[PDB]
């Protein structure tokens, strides 16, 4: 069949399942910027923006 | 007009000081000869402010505003005590009973619960 390299080659001729695989990795990205700002807030210290600013965190 | 319990409960009415009107801004003349007391001292707090500590021993260490977390708790009230004339003119209030104390917990910004016995007792 197809080598590993080559699995998502069945997309080339399926727009439907193109947009379906984008709207997945678009779901991947907007999920982690998500969990990344809430890991972030779950995390930084707003206290002193003068000696620890976000930067530093 | 005076009110009762049935229209005062549950509205947050009885957490408040009684007010006066603008007109009254008379005066209350001390007869020194004569003795007085408090028959009742009320006091409702409506800011509570928490001073910060900047991890730096200098800086500017000034007080922030809080948000109130344990309702309308709040007031001292039905305070007693003898409001004494002195010798050079002066009243002292020297406070004897009443409630005078309320577990009030703030919250600052991050979350952190301040609690404090607001008090004027003694
Ligand atoms: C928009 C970016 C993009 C897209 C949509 C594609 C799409 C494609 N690539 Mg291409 N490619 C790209 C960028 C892209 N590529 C880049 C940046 C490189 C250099 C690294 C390549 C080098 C490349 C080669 C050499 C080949 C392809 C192939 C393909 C086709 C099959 C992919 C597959 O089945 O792998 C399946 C992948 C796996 C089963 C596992 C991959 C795991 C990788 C190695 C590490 C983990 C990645 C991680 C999970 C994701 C991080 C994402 C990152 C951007 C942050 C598909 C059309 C193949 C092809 O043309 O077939 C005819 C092929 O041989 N691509
Ligand atoms: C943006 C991500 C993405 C999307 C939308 C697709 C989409 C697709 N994949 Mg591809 N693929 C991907 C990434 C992706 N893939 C990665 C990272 C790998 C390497 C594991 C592959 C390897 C792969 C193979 C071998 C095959 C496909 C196939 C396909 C198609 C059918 C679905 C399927 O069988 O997947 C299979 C299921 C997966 C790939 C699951 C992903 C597994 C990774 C590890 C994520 C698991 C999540 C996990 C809970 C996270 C753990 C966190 C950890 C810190 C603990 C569909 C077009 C199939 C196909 O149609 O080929 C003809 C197929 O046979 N994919
Ligand atoms: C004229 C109307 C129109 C509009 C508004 C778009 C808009 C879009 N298309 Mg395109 N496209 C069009 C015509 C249009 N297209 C036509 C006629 C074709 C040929 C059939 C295509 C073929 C095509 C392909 C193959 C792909 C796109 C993709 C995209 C999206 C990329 C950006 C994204 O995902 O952001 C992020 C999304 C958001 C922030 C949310 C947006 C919410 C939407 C607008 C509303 C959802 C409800 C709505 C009823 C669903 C249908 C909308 C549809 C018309 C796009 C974007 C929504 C890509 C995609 O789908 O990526 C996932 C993609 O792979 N388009
Ligand atoms: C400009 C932004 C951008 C672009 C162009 C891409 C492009 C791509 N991403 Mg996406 N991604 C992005 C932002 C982006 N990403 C962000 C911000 C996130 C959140 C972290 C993701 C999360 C994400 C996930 C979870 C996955 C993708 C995948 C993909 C690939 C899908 C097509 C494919 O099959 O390639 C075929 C694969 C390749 C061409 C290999 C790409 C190699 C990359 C570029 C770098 C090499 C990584 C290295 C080998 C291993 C890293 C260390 C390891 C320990 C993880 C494509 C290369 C998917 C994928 O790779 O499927 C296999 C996939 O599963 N992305
Ligand atoms: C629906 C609308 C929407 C809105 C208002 C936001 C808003 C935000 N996003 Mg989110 N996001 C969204 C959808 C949205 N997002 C979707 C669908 C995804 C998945 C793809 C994400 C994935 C995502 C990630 C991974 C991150 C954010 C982040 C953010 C924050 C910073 C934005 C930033 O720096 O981008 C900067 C944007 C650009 C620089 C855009 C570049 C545009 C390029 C240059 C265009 C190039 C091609 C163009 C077509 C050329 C022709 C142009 C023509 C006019 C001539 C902001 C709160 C960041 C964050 O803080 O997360 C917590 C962050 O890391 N978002
Ligand atoms: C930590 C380990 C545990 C993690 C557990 C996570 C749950 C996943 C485990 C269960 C996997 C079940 C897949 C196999 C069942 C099935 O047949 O496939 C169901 C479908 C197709 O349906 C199918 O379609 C097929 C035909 S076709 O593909 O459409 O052509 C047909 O064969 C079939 O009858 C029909 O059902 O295939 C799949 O969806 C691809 C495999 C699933 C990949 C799992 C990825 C995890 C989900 C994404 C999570 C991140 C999202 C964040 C962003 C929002
Ligand atoms: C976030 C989630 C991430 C998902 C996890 C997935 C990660 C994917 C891992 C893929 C790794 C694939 C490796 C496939 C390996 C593999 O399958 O090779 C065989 C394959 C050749 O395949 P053909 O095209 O012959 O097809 C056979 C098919 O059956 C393959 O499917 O070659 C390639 O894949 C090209 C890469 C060359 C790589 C060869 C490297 C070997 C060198 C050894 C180096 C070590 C010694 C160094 C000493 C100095
Ligand atoms: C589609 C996948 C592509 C993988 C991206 C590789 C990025 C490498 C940087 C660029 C150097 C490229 C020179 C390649 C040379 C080249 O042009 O190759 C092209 C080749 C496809 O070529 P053809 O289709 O001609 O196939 C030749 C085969 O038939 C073998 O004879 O692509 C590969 O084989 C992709 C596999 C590379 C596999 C790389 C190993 C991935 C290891 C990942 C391990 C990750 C750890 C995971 C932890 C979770
Ligand atoms: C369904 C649904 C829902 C939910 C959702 C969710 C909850 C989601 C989540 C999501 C998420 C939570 C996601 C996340 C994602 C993540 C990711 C996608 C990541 C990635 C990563 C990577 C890619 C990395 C890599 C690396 C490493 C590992 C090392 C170093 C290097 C690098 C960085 C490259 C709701 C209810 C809302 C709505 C309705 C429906
Ligand atoms: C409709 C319906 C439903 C629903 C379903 C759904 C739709 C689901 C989905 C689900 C999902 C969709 C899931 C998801 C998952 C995810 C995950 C699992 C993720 C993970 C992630 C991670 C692991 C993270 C990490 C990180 C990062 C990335 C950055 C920052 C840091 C940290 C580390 C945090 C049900 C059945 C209920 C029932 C009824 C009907």
């Amino acid at each position: 069949g197809l080598p590993w390299y080559r699995v998502h080659t069945v997309l080339i001729n399926d727009p439907g399942r193109l947009i379906a695989a984008h709207l997945m990795h678009t779901a991947l990205v907007a999920g982690w910027a998500g969990s990344m700002a809430l890991y972030e807030l779950a995390t930084f210290d707003p206290s002193d923006p003068v000696l620890n600013p976000m930067w530093r965190q | 007009q005076t009110l009762t319990y049935d229209d005062i409960v549950g509205t947050g009415l009885a957490n408040k000081c009684p007010t006066l009107d603008d007109t009254a801004r008379g005066a209350y003349p001390i007869d020194s000869s004569q003795t007085y007391r408090i028959a009742r001292l009320c006091l409702q707090p409506t800011t509570f402010l928490v001073k910060e500590e900047p991890k730096n021993k200098r800086q500017e260490a000034e007080f922030v505003p809080t948000k109130l977390v344990t309702r309308e708790t709040t007031s001292l009230d039905q305070i007693q005590g003898e409001l004494k004339v002195n010798s050079d003119g002066s009243l002292t209030f020297v406070e004897e009973d009443g409630i005078d104390f309320q577990p009030v917990t703030v919250q600052m910004a991050g979350g952190e619960r301040i609690p404090l016995l607001f008090t004027v007792k003694n």
